[PDB]
């Protein structure tokens, strides 16, 4: 707001400095495995696996994602999985999720975060079934701070979804994942995300930009509000095929106001797309939609959370689904060390 | 109603990254 939009940029220009010394400058193992006993798995995705984890010598539990350095290479992740980690320890905002250490050994790769124990989003969106309009709100607000954060770093996000957004303490979202993150200034083309979150630009193999986030903010705010995502189907070959059609149908319980937001991001023509004009992040910021948020006070976590998790101690876990355990060797060889000499 | 034709469907569970 004027004064305000003048504070935003100087910030803005001053986090870049600190984004720009960690960026050239990664810090590197920082840890091993030995000063870890795992507790138990937090979840899973199509690369890694979060455990839960205790710090032996100091009592403190953390979150570790592990990646299976054969897997990284069969799947095409070597270069995604350096980005994932150099970008990850550079950036600094209050709705990412914090990296402690990383550290590699013979077989996998290992990122040390601060343990969100909330859950996924995800799980209490489908509990639940929908969100009202102004607990949507107060989430897509946090999530549009965080895009603008990352984008004038050069960073495009690229996997946003329930999964990946945890809720903490104070009931307020830590995005994780960061698998698919990358900084590039130009134009990008690799197929990758989540089917339903996919904008039809990356499914017609264009080159792409930062819209791609801005696109998956609109599904996320529609998937957060009905309950459902706009685009759904039993197979992913299907859903890019509607993806593409373009054709939305709200549910009649939106507001207007979502839906012009909505039509205004789930705007298949890049060109016409909010977020991605001459004014930026400004138009989503200034929709009637965001009328009442003070963007200042969710900022600095001022605004009390709608939903706030429980927990009964340290450890505590109920907050997340149970899966299976796994055993995790280490080879007695180092597995593809030239590849990941930087991690 | 569209909840139902969802809640029957496929992919209700956690969705992961396209990777192939
Ligand atoms: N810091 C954290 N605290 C608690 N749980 C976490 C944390 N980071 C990740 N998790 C959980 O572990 C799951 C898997 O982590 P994620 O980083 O998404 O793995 P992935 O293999 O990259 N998944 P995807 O690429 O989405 O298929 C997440 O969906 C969260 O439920
Ligand atoms: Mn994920
Ligand atoms: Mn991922």
């Amino acid at each position: 707001k004027g004064s305000e939009q003048e504070s935003v940029k100087e910030f803005l220009a001053k986090a870049k400095e600190d984004f720009l010394k960690k960026w050239e400058n990664p810090a590197q193992n920082t840890a091993h495995l030995d000063q870890f006993e795992r507790i138990k798995t937090l979840g899973t995705g199509s690369f890694g696996r979060v455990m839960l984890v205790k710090h032996k010598e100091t009592g403190n539990h953390f979150a570790m994602k592990i990646l299976d350095k054969q897997k990284v290479v069969k799947l095409k992740q070597i270069e995604h999985t350096l980005n994932e980690k150099r970008i990850l320890q550079a950036v600094n905002f209050p709705f990412l999720v914090k990296l402690e250490y990383s550290f590699k050994d013979n077989s996998n790769l290992y990122m040390v975060m601060e343990y969100v124990p909330g859950g996924e989003m995800f799980s209490h969106l489908r509990r639940i079934g929908r969100f009202s309009e102004p607990h949507a709100r107060f989430y897509a607000a946090q999530i549009v701070l965080t895009f603008e954060y990352l984008h004038s770093l050069d960073l495009i996000y690229r996997d946003l979804k329930p999964e990946n957004l945890l809720i903490d303490q104070q009931g307020y979202i830590q995005v994780t994942d960061f698998g698919f993150a990358k900084r590039v200034k130009g134009r990008t083309w690799t197929l990758c995300g989540t089917p339903e979150y996919l904008a039809p630009e990356i499914i017609l193999s264009k080159g792409y930009n930062k819209a791609v986030d801005w696109w998956a903010l609109g599904v996320l705010i529609y998937e957060m509000a009905a309950g459902y995502p706009p685009f759904f189907a039993d197979q992913p070959i299907q859903i890019y095929e509607k993806i593409v059609s373009g054709k939305v149908r709200f549910p009649s319980h939106f507001s207007s106001d979502l839906k012009d937001l909505l039509r205004n991001l789930l705007q298949v023509d890049l060109t016409k797309r909010f977020g991605n004009l001459k004014d930026g992040v400004n138009d989503i910021k200034n929709h009637k939609w965001f009328a009442t948020t003070d963007w200042i006070a969710i900022y600095q976590r001022k605004v009390e959370a709608p939903f706030i998790p429980k927990f009964k101690g340290p450890g505590d876990t109920s907050n997340f689904d149970d899966y299976e355990e796994e055993e995790i060797r280490v080879s007695i060889n180092e597995k593809c060390g030239k590849e990941f000499s930087e991690f | 109603t569209t909840y139902a034709d969802f809640i029957a469907s496929g992919r209700t569970g956690r969705r992961n990254a396209i990777h192939d």
